C-alpha cells in the first residue's frame, strides 16, 4: 500500500513533466509571436507522447573514446535523483516525514551535479568536458549562498521539518517577511537548475550540447525528464517554504489545489524569464553569486538571527 | 557476583488503565490536576531510590487513582468528554489547538458535575 | 543478525575504502569516496544520528566535486585507470577485497582476537539504550550546545578557518 | 566490540595503508586522507552516540571542520608542485635528498 | 563630518549592495543590546518544561515551594499569556 | 608575504603550541597540532624557490599522517574508556598509535628521514624555527602521558635516532642537514630519560634549545648554508668562527662545557634505574656527533681556508642588522655548567 | 490564442494534483481514516506502541476509549 | 525502511528506462557513427588532456566556506537555549570572521580568475 | 610541559566536555552515569598509581557499562544452549517468546 503510494507520486511527475515541455514551447511560441504545437493532437496534447515514443525508439549511441560505466550510469542516477527529491515535500502530507527534511533536499541536490560531471567526463569529448567544468563552476558559485539563505529563512521555522512551514505560514506568507532573501533565492535556484539566464552547461548556442552532446534517443531522454522535474520540484519547495498555503485537516485537497497554482504560476514564471533574457557569463555568475549575493546574505543572516531575539519572536521547536 | 532480585509476576500485577494516548491527552490537564498527590509521590520515590523494585507500590496506587479518576468522568458525563477525544484523534499531531469548542464543552461539564 | 541491515552498510564502506584506497584514476577514487560518504550516513542514520550523517554526505559532496574539478587540470593522465585497466590497481583491489572477507569470516562464525579485542557477531542491534523520554532528539541538543558550552571551540574554530583563508592566498601566491 | 566497529577501523586501516603506498598521482594520496578523516569521523560519531554524551556531539563537526582545513592545505600544495612541473607526480619531489 | 558623508555617497553611488549589507549587518549587531524584549525571550526559554519537575522532599521548612501546582506559591506564568 | 601576514603567521604557530601546552582535553591538543601545522606551511614556504615548495609538501604530508594517528589513537582512548582527558591512555593499542603518532612528528628514527630534507629545502630561518619551536608540543604531550608509556618502544626509537643522528651527519657537506641530523640525535637523547625522569627531558630541551639558537644565529650572520661558504668567514669575521668553534665543541658534549650538562645528567639518571648498557651504548655512539662537529671546526676555525679577491670589497661594510640575544645565547650554550643544580627549578 | 496554451497547463495541474490527495488518501485508508500520526521525537513514538500494545489487535489507530474502565 | 524502498523504486525504474532505451531499437553501430564530435572535423588532440582552472583559488575558499554552513546549521535548535546572549555574540562571531575571510580574499584580488 | 592556566584562573576552557557526568544540556545523562560517577569519586584524590589498584572495582564495572562485553558473554551462552536444547528437541519456548503474548500497556 506504501508501493501504491510511491507510484501514485512517480507517474503523476512524469506525467506533469512530459506535458512540462509542451507548455515550455507554448508559452515560449505565443510570446515570441508564433502558436507552438497545436497539430499533433488538439492544441498539441499529443506532442509530448510523440516525443516520448520517438526518442525511445530511436538508436541510442555508445561513444568509441567514451567509458561506458559511467556514461550509462550518470543519467540513471540523474532521473533517480530527480524522483526522489519529491518524497519529503508536504502536499500537504509528504510520502516520507523528516525531521531534516530541508538537509535531504540539499544533500540530494548536491549530490545530482555528478550526474553531469560524470556525464560530461565519460563522453571523453571536448565539449562534453567543457560543460562539465561550468556545472564544477556553478556550483562553487551558488551553493554556500543557497545554504546560508535557507538557513536564515528557517530561522523563522523554528526546525528543518517540511510540515511546519505550513504551521509557520498559517496567517501570512513567509515572502511578506523575507523578501529579500525570496529574490536571491529564487535567483539561486534558477542557478542550480541550470536555467536561462544561468544554463551555461549546455551553452547551446556556445558549447552545441554541452555536457550531453554525445548522448541519443533514451539516455537523453532520460537527462532532459530529470531537468525538468527539478524545475517543478525546486519551484514546488520554493511554493511551500514563500507563499503558504492554509491547511485544513478534514478537506486537505483544498491545500493541495492551492499548492499546485502556486508551483504553477512559480514553473511559469521560469519560463517566462527564459524568454527575456540573455546568457550570463561563467564567470560572471560566479561574480554575481560571491560580490553580491554572499555579503547581502551574511548579513541577512544576522539580521535574522538577532531579531527573533530582539523582539522575543522565537520559534517553539527543540 | 550474586543473583539480581527479581519481584515475582503475581506481584507486578495490576489493573491497567486501557485507554489510548488520544483519550489519555483530552483528559490531561484534569487528571494532572485532581491525581496529583500519589503521582509526585510515586516520582519522589523512583528518583530517590533509583531503582524501579522500590516503587512498586506507589505505582499501584497512581494505576488505582488513573482508575478513580476516569471512572468519575465516565459517571458523570462520557458524551462531552468522547466527542472532545475523538476530535482530538483524528489529528496526526493530536493537536489541542484544533478541538477548542469540544474541550470548552468537557471543561464546563466538569466545572459544575465535579 | 536481524536484516544484516548495518552490516552491508559497514561492508559496502570498507569496499569504497579498497576502492579509492588502490590508488586508480581520482575521477574514480572521488566516486568511490562519494559511496563511502553516502554508506556512512546510512550507518549514522541507522544509530539516530541524522544530522552528522547528513552534514557528512553533504560536506563530502562538495569536497569530491572540488577534487574532480582539480583532477581535470592537474591529474588527467591520458589513459585513466580503473581498475581492471593495471595489474597493481586490480591486485591491491582485490587483496583488499579479500583481507576484507577474510576479517569477516574470520570474526562472523568464530570469535577471533584481530589487534585490540575480538566479537561475536550478535548484529550491532545489542548494545541500544532502550531509554525512552524525550520532546527534543538528543544529538540535536549536543550540537546546538556548541553555542552555550563550547564557545572556546567556536573561538579557535573560526580563528582557524579565517587563517585556512590567509594560508591558501600566501601558499598560492608564488612570486 | 560488534562488527561494524571493526568494519569502521578496518575502513582506517586500509585508507592509512592507501596513503603510505604512494603510486604516481598526488592527489590520489589526498583522496586516502580524506578518507581516513571520514573513518575517524564515522567512528567517533557511532561511539558518541550509543553512550549517549551529549556534549561530545559536537566533537565530529569540530573533526569535520579541520578536515578542510587540511583538504584545503594539500591541494593548494598541489598546485604550486603542477605549476612547477606540469604533473602531479611524485617522482618530481626529488631535490632534497637525505 | 564631511569626510564620511562624500565617501557615503560615492559608496551608494559605485556600491549600494555593499552599503546595504554593512548597514544591515551593524543593526544586527547593536539593537539587541538596546532592546527591552531581549529579556523576555530568555525569561520564554526558561518557561518551558522539556523535563520533568522532580518534586522535592518537604522537609517542613518550605514555606515558597508548593504542595500543589495550583497553589499560588511558585514561579507564574501570567506575563507570558498577556505578550 | 607582508610582514604583518607574517607576523600573524608566527603568532598563529606559536598559539597552537601553547594549545597544546595548556589544554586538559585531547581533542584540544589535536586541534592545537593542526593549527600549528596551517601555519606552519607558509612559513617554509616565505621565499618561493622550489625547493621551498618541495619541503613544504613533504612536512605536510608527514605532519598529517602523523595528525591522523594521533586522532585514531584518542579515539581508541574513548572507546575502550568514556576519557578525553589526556592522563595515563588507558589502551596499550592506543598508547602504541599515539607514541608512533608523536614519533613522526618529532622526527624520531625511524620516522626520522624527512628532517634532512625539510631542513635543507627552506631557508635558515626557518629552520631555526623547525628545529627549535615545533619540538615543544610533541614534548610536551609525551611528558604527560609518560607513566603508560611503553619503554621498550621508546627507547628503541631513542637509540635508533642517536645512532642514525650520528651516521647521517658523517656524510653531510651541507650545514642544514647537519644540524637536522644533530636534531635527530638529540631528540634520541631527550627521549630516552622521559620514562625515568621528565625534569631530565625538560633540561636537555633546555639545553639543545638555546645551543640550537646559537649556532643557527651565527650561521645566519655569516650567510653560509655549506661548509666551503663557511670557510671564508675567517677573513672576514674570525670572532663569529671562533664562537663557532666553542659552540661546536659544547654541542659535542665535551666538558666543562654547557653541553656535556644534560648527557651527564641523563647517564646518572639512567643509572639509578639499574640501566647501565643503555647510557653506556648512548654515550659512546655520541662521538660520531662530536666527530662531524670536529670537523666542521677544522674547516671554519682551527684552519685557514683560501679566500677570493671579491671579499677584500666585503671588508669595508659591517653587518646592519644585529641580533640582540645572540650575546646570552652563546654564553647560555657554553658557560653553564657551574649552575646545574638549578635544574632543580624544572620539576 | 494564448487561451490555447490553458489545455496543457490544466493537464499539468490535473497530473500535480495527484500525488496530494493519493497520499492523503491512503493515510486515511491505512491509518484508520483519523490522519496518519506523526512521530518526530521518541516519546510519540511510545504513545504509538502503547497504543499498539493495549488496542488488542496490535494496531495503532484502533483507539480504546472510556468503555475500557468496567 | 520505506526511504530505502523508495530509493530502490526510483533506481530501478531509471534502469529499466535505459534497458529499454538500449534493447528495443535498431542498432546499425559502425566506425564512423561512433567517432567523437567536434563540428565535421576530426579532433586534434585527446579530449584527456589537461584542462586548466582559472577559478582554482575560488575553488579552494569554497572547501572552507562550505564547511562554515555546516557550523551554522544548528542555529536554530540553538535559539532555544537560556543564555542567549552568549549564543548571539558566538553566532554574530562566527558569521563576522566569515565575512572578514570574504573581504581579505576580496581586496587581497583573490576572487579574481586568472587570465 | 603542561601548563595548568585554567586552574589558575578558574577559567574552564576545556573541562566541561571531559567526562559525561558533567553538567549536559537538558540534564541528559550518559548511558554510564552511575558507573563513572562511582568511579570518580572513588579515585578522587588519591594519586595515579594508588586508584588504578584500588579503584578497580569501580573502573571494571565503568568498563563493562561502556562495551557490554560480559553481557553479550553471557547472552551468547545462554542462546546456543537454548539453540543446542531445541534443535534435539526437548525445551519448546514459551509462547510469549514466539509471538503469542498479551501485552501490557
Ligand atoms: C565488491 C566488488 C564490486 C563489484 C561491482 C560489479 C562487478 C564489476 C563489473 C560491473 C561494473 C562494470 C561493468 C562493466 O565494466 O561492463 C562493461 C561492458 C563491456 O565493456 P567493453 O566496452 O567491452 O569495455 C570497455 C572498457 O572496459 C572500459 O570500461 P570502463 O572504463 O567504463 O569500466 C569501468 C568499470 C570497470 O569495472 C572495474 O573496473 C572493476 C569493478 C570495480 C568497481 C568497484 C569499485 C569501488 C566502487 C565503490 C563500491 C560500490 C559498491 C559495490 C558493492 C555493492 C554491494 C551490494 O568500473 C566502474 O566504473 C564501476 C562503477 C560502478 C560504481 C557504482 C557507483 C554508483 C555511484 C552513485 C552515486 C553515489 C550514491 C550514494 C552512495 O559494458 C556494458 O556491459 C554496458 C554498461 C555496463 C555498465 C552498467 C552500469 C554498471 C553496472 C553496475 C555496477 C554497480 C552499480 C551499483
Ligand atoms: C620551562 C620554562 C622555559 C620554557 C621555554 C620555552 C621555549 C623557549 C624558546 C623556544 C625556542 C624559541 C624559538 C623562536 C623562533 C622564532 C623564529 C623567528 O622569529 O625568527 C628568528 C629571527 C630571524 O630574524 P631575521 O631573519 O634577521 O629578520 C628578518 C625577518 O624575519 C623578515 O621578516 P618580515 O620582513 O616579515 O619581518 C616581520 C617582523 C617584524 O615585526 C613587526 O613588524 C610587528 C608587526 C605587528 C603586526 C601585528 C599583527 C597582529 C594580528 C595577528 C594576531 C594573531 C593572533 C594569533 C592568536 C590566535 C589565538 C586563537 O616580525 C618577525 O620577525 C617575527 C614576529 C614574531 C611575533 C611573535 C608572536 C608571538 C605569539 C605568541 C603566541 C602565544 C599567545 C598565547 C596563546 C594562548 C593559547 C591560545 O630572529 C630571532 O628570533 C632570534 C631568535 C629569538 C629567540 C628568542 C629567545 C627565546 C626566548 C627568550 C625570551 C624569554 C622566553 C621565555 C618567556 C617566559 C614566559 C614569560
Ligand atoms: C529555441 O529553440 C528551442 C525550443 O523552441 C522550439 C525548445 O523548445 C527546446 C526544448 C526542447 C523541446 C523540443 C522539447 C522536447 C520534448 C522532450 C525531449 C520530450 C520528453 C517527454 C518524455 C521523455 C517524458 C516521458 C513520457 C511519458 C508519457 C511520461 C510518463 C512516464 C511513464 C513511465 C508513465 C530547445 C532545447 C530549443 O532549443
Ligand atoms: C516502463 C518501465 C517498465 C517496463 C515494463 C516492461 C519491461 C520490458 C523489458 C525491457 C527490454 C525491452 C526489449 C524489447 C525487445 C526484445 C530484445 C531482446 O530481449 O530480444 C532478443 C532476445 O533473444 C536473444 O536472441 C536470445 C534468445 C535465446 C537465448 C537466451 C534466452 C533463454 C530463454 C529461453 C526462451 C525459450 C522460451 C521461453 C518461454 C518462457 C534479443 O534480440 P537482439 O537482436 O539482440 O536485440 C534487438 C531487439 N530488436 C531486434 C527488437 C531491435
Ligand atoms: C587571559 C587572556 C587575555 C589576553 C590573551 C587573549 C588570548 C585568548 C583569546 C580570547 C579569550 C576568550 C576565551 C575565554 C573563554 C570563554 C568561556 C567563558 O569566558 O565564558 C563564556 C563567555 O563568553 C562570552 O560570549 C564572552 C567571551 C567571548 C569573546 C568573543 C570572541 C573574541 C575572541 C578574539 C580572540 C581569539 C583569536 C582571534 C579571533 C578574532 C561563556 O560562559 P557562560 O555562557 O556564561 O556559561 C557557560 C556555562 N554553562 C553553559 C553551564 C551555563
Ligand atoms: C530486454 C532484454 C533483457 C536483456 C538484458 C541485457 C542487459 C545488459 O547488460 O546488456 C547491455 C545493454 C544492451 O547493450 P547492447 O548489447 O549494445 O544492445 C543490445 C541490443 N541487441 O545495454 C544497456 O542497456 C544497459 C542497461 C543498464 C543496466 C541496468 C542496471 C544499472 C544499475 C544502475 C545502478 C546505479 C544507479 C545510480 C543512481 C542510484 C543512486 C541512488
Ligand atoms: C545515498 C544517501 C541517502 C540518504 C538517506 C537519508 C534519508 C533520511 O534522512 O531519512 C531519515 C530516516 C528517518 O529519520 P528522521 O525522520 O530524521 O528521524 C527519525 C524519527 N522518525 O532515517 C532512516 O530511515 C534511515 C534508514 C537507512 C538509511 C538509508 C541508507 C541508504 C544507503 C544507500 C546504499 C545503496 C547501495 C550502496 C551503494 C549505492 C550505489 C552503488
Ligand atoms: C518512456 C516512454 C516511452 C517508452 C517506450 C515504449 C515504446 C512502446 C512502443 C514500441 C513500438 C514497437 C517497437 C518497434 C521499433 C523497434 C526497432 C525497429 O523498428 O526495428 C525493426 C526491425 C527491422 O529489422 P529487420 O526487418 O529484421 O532487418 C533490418 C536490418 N537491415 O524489426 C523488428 O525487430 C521488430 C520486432 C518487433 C518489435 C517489438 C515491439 C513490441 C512492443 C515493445 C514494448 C516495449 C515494452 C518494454
Ligand atoms: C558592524 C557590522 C559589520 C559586519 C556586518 C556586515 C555583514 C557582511 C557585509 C560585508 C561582507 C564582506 C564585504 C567585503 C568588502 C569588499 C571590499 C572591496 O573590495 O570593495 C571594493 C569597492 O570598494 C568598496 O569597498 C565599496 C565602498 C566601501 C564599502 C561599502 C560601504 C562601507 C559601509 C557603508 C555603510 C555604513 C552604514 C550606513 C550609513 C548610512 C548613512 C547615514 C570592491 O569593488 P571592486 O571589486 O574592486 O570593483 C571592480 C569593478 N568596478
Amino acid at each position: 500500500m506504501f508501493m501504491i503510494n510511491i507510484l501514485s507520486l512517480i507517474i503523476p511527475i512524469l506525467l506533469a513533466v512530459a506535458f512540462l515541455t509542451l507548455v515550455e514551447r507554448k508559452v515560449l511560441g505565443y510570446m515570441q509571436l508564433r502558436k507552438g504545437p497545436n497539430v499533433v493532437g488538439p492544441y498539441g496534447l499529443l506532442q509530448p507522447i510523440a516525443d516520448a515514443l520517438k526518442l525511445f525508439t530511436k538508436e541510442p549511441l555508445r561513444p568509441a573514446t567514451s567509458s561506458i560505466s559511467m556514461f550509462i550510469i550518470a543519467p540513471i542516477l540523474a532521473l533517480s535523483l530527480a524522483l526522489t527529491m519529491w518524497v519529503p515535500l508536504p502536499m500537504p502530507y509528504p510520502l516520507i516525514n523528516m525531521n531534516l527534511g530541508v538537509l535531504f533536499m540539499l544533500a540530494m541536490s548536491s549530490l545530482a551535479v555528478y550526474s553531469i560531471l560524470w556525464s560530461g567526463w565519460a563522453s571523453n569529448s571536448k565539449y562534453a568536458l567543457i560543460g562539465a567544468l561550468r556545472a564544477v563552476a556553478q556550483t562553487i558559485s551558488y551553493e554556500v549562498t543557497l545554504a546560508i539563505i535557507l538557513l536564515s529563512v528557517l530561522l523563522m521555522n523554528g526546525s528543518y521539518t517540511l510540515s511546519t512551514l505550513i504551521t509557520t505560514q498559517e496567517h501570512i506568507w513567509m515572502i511578506f517577511t523575507s523578501w529579500p532573501l525570496a529574490m536571491m533565492w529564487f535567483i539561486s535556484t534558477l542557478a542550480e537548475t541550470n536555467r536561462a539566464p544561468f544554463d551555461l552547461t549546455e551553452g547551446e548556442s556556445e558549447l552545441v550540447s554541452g555536457f550531453n552532446v554525445e548522448y541519443a534517443a533514451g539516455p537523453f531522454a532520460m537527462f532532459f525528464m530529470a531537468e525538468y522535474a527539478n524545475i517543478i520540484m525546486m519551484n514546488a519547495f520554493t511554493a511551500i517554504l514563500f507563499l503558504g498555503a492554509s491547511h485544513d485537516p478534514h478537506t486537505p485537497e483544498l491545500y493541495t489545489i492551492n499548492f499546485v497554482l502556486k508551483t504553477l504560476a512559480l514553473t511559469i514564471t521560469f519560463l517566462w524569464i527564459r524568454a527575456s533574457y540573455p546568457r550570463f557569463r561563467y564567470d560572471q555568475l560566479m561574480h554575481l553569486l560571491w560580490k553580491s549575493f554572499l555579503p547581502l546574505t551574511l548579513a541577512l543572516c544576522m539580521w535574522h538571527i538577532s531579531l527573533p531575539i530582539m523582539t522575543a519572536s522565537i520559534p517553539p521547536q527543540s | 557476583p550474586g543473583i539480581v532480585e527479581l519481584p515475582t509476576l503475581e506481584d507486578l500485577k495490576v489493573q491497567e488503565v486501557k485507554v489510548s494516548s488520544s483519550v489519555l491527552k483530552a483528559a490531561a490537564h484534569h487528571y494532572g490536576a485532581q491525581c496529583d498527590k500519589p503521582n509526585k509521590e510515586f516520582m519522589l520515590c523512583r528518583w530517590e531510590e533509583k531503582d524501579p523494585r522500590r516503587c512498586l507500590e506507589e505505582g499501584k496506587l497512581v494505576n488505582q487513582c488513573a482508575l478513580d479518576f476516569f471512572r468519575q468522568i465516565k459517571r458523570h458525563c462520557a458524551e462531552p468528554f468522547t466527542e472532545y477525544w475523538t476530535c482530538i484523534d483524528y489529528s496526526g499531531l493530536q493537536l489541542f489547538r484544533h478541538c477548542r469548542k469540544q474541550q470548552a464543552k468537557f471543561d464546563e461539564c466538569v466545572l459544575d458535575k465535579l | 543478525m536481524t536484516m544484516y541491515i548495518a552490516f552491508i552498510l559497514s561492508t559496502i564502506f570498507v569496499i569504497g575504502f579498497v576502492g579509492f584506497s588502490s590508488k586508480p584514476s581520482p575521477i574514480y577514487g572521488g566516486l568511490g569516496l562519494i559511496v563511502s560518504g553516502g554508506v556512512g550516513c546510512g550507518i549514522v542514520l541507522n544509530f539516530g544520528g541524522s544530522f552528522l550523517g547528513l552534514m557528512v554526505f553533504l560536506i563530502y559532496l562538495g569536497g569530491m566535486l572540488v577534487v574532480f574539478g582539480y583532477t581535470t587540470a592537474m591529474a588527467t593522465e591520458m589513459y585513466p585507470e580503473v581498475w581492471v585497466s593495471n595489474k597493481t590497481v586490480f591486485g591491491a583491489f582485490v587483496s583488499g577485497l579479500m583481507m576484507e572477507f577474510c576479517m569477516v569470516y574470520y570474526a562472523l562464525k568464530e570469535e577471533e582476537v584481530e589487534i585490540i579485542f575480538k566479537f561475536n557477531g550478535l548484529g550491532d542491534w545489542v548494545i541500544y539504550d532502550t531509554g525512552d523520554s524525550g520532546f527534543f532528539s538528543e544529538e540535536a541538543m549536543g550540537i546546538a550546545a556548541l553555542y552555550s558550552y563550547g564557545t572556546w571551540l567556536v573561538i579557535v574554530t573560526g580563528w582557524s578557518l579565517l587563517i585556512g583563508v590567509v594560508v591558501i592566498m600566501e601558499i598560492t601566491r608564488g612570486n | 566490540m560488534p562488527l561494524v566497529y571493526m568494519n569502521i577501523i578496518m575502513a582506517f586501516a586500509i585508507a592509512l595503508a592507501g596513503l603510505l603506498m604512494y603510486r604516481s598521482h598526488l592527489m590520489s594520496s589526498l583522496l586516502c586522507l580524506e578518507g581516513m578523516m571520514l573513518s575517524l569521523f564515522i567512528m567517533s560519531t557511532l561511539i558518541i552516540l550509543n553512550t549517549h554524551f551529549t556534549l561530545a556531539n559536537m566533537m565530529p563537526i569540530i573533526l569535520l571542520v579541520f578536515a578542510a582545513c587540511e583538504a584545503a592545505l594539500g591541494l593548494s600544495l598541489l598546485v604550486m608542485v603542477s605549476n612547477t612541473y606540469g604533473t602531479d607526480y611524485v617522482q618530481n619531489l626529488n631535490l632534497l635528498q637525505c | 563630518a564631511g569626510r564620511i558623508a562624500s565617501f557615503l555617497k560615492n559608496a551608494w553611488a559605485k556600491e549600494p549592495v555593499l552599503v546595504a549589507s554593512f548597514a544591515i549587518g551593524g543593526l544586527a549587531i547593536i539593537l539587541p543590546s538596546l532592546s527591552p524584549y531581549t529579556n523576555y525571550a530568555i525569561r520564554i526559554n526558561r518557561a518551558t518544561p522539556y523535563n520533568y519537575p522532580v518534586p522535592l522532599r518537604d522537609d517542613g521548612n518550605m514555606p515558597d515551594v508548593p504542595s500543589h501546582p495550583q497553589d499560588p506559591q511558585g514561579p507564574s506564568l501570567e506575563w507570558l499569556k498577556n505578550l | 608575504m607582508n610582514p604583518i601576514i607574517y607576523t600573524t603567521l608566527i603568532m598563529t604557530v606559536m598559539s597552537g603550541t601553547m594549545l597544546v601546552m595548556i589544554s586538559s582535553h585531547w581533542l584540544l591538543i589535536w586541534i592545537g597540532f593542526e593549527m600549528n601545522l596551517l601555519a606552519m606551511i607558509p612559513v617554509l614556504m616565505k621565499n618561493f624557490n622550489p625547493r621551498a615548495t618541495e619541503a613544504a609538501t613533504k612536512y605536510f604530508l608527514t605532519q598529517a599522517t602523523a595528525s591522523m594517528m594521533l586522532m585514531m589513537a584518542i579515539i581508541i582512548n574513548l572507546l575502550y574508556s568514556g576519557q578525553w582527558t589526556i592522563t595515563k591512555m588507558f589502551n596499550p593499542v592506543a598508547m602504541t598509535m599515539m607514541t608512533m603518532a608523536l614519533a613522526m612528528k618529532l622526527g624520531l628514527s625511524p620516522f626520522h628521514f624527512w628532517v634532512p630534507e625539510v631542513t635543507q629545502g627552506i631557508s635558515l630561518q626557518a629552520g631555526l624555527l623547525l628545529l627549535t619551536w615545533q619540538k615543544l608540543a610533541p614534548l610536551s604531550v609525551l611528558c604527560q602521558i609518560s607513566q603508560s608509556i611503553n619503554p621498550n618502544l621508546m627507547l628503541t626509537m631513542a637509540m635508533l635516532s642517536i645512532l642514525i643522528g650520528g651516521w647521517g651527519g658523517l656524510n653531510q657537506t651541507q650545514l642544514r642537514k647537519i644540524m637536522a641530523y644533530s636534531s635527530i640525535a638529540h631528540m634520541g637523547w631527550m627521549t630516552a630519560v622521559l620514562p625515568y625522569n621528565t625534569t631530565m627531558t625538560i633540561l636537555n630541551l633546555l639545553i639543545y634549545i638555546t645551543m640550537t639558537l646559537a649556532m643557527f644565529m651565527l650561521l645566519i650572520h655569516s650567510s653560509a648554508t655549506t661548509t666551503l661558504s663557511l670557510s671564508h668567514t675567517w677573513n672576514k669575521m674570525p670572532v663569529i668562527t671562533s664562537l663557532m668553534m666553542v659552540t661546536l665543541l659544547s654541542m659535542g658534549g665535551l666538558p666543562p662545557l654547557s653541553g656535556f650538562m644534560p648527557k651527564w645528567m641523563i647517564i646518572q639518571e639512567m643509572t639509578k634505574n639499574e640501566s647501565i648498557i643503555m647510557p653506556t651504548l648512548m654515550a659512546m655512539t655520541a662521538l660520531l656527533n662530536l666527530y662531524f662537529y670536529m670537523r666542521l671546526a677544522y674547516s671554519s676555525s682551527l684552519t685557514m681556508f683560501p679566500s677570493t679577491n671579491n671579499m677584500k670589497m666585503k671588508w669595508q661594510f659591517e653587518h646592519t642588522k644585529q641580533m640582540k640575544l645572540l650575546p646570552t645565547m652563546i654564553v647560555l650554550s657554553t658557560l653553564v655548567l657551574p649552575m646545574t643544580p638549578a635544574l632543580s627549578s624544572l620539576n | 490564442m494564448w487561451f490555447e496554451i490553458l489545455p496543457g497547463i490544466a493537464v499539468m495541474a490535473a497530473c500535480l494534483f495527484i500525488p496530494g490527495m493519493a497520499t492523503a488518501h491512503i493515510h486515511k485508508f491505512t491509518n484508520g481514516g483519523k490522519e496518519k500520526r506523526v512521530a518526530h521525537f521518541s516519546y510519540q513514538w511510545n504513545l504509538m506502541e502503547r497504543d499498539r500494545r493495549i488496542s488488542g489487535v496490535n494496531r495503532y489507530h484502533v483507539t480504546k476509549g472510556l468503555e475500557n474502565i468496567d | 525502511m520505506n526511504i530505502m524502498l523508495t530509493l530502490l523504486t526510483n533506481v530501478t525504474l531509471a534502469s529499466l528506462l535505459v534497458l529499454i532505451a538500449f534493447w528495443l531499437p535498431q542498432l546499425n553501430a559502425y566506425s564512423e557513427k561512433t567517432s567523437p564530435y567536434e563540428c565535421g572535423f576530426d579532433p586534434m588532440g585527446s579530449a584527456r588532456l589537461p584542462f586548466s582552472m582559472k577559478f582554482f583559488l575560488v575553488a579552494i575558499t569554497f572547501l572552507l566556506f562550505d564547511l562554515e554552513i555546516a557550523l551554522l546549521l544548528p542555529l536554530p535548535w540553538a535559539s532555544q537555549t537560556n543564555n542567549l546572549k552568549t549564543m548571539l555574540t558566538m553566532a554574530l562571531f562566527l558569521l563576522i570572521l566569515l565575512a572578514a575571510s570574504l573581504a581579505y580574499e576580496w581586496t587581497q584580488k583573490g576572487l579574481e580568475w586568472a587570465e | 610541559p603542561f601548563f595548568d592556566v585554567q586552574k589558575r584562573l578558574g577559567l574552564d576552557l576545556d573541562r566541561w566536555m571531559t567526562i559525561q557526568s558533567a553538567e549536559q544540556p537538558h540534564k541528559i545523562p550518559g548511558r554510564c552515569h552511575a558507573f563513572e560517577k562511582e568511579w570518580i569519586e572513588c579515585a578522587h584524590g588519591i594519586g595515579g598509581i594508588r586508584a588504578e589498584k584500588e579503584c578497580k572495582i569501580e573502573f571494571d564495572d565503568f568498563v563493562e557499562c561502556l562495551l557490554r562485553q560480559k553481557t553479550m558473554k553471557r547472552l551468547s551462552a545462554i542462546k546456543r544452549q537454548r539453540d543446542k536444547l531445541i534443535k534435539e528437541g526437548k525445551y519448546t519456548p514459551p509462547p510469549h517468546h514466539l509471538g503469542k503474548e498479551d501485552p501490557r500497556p
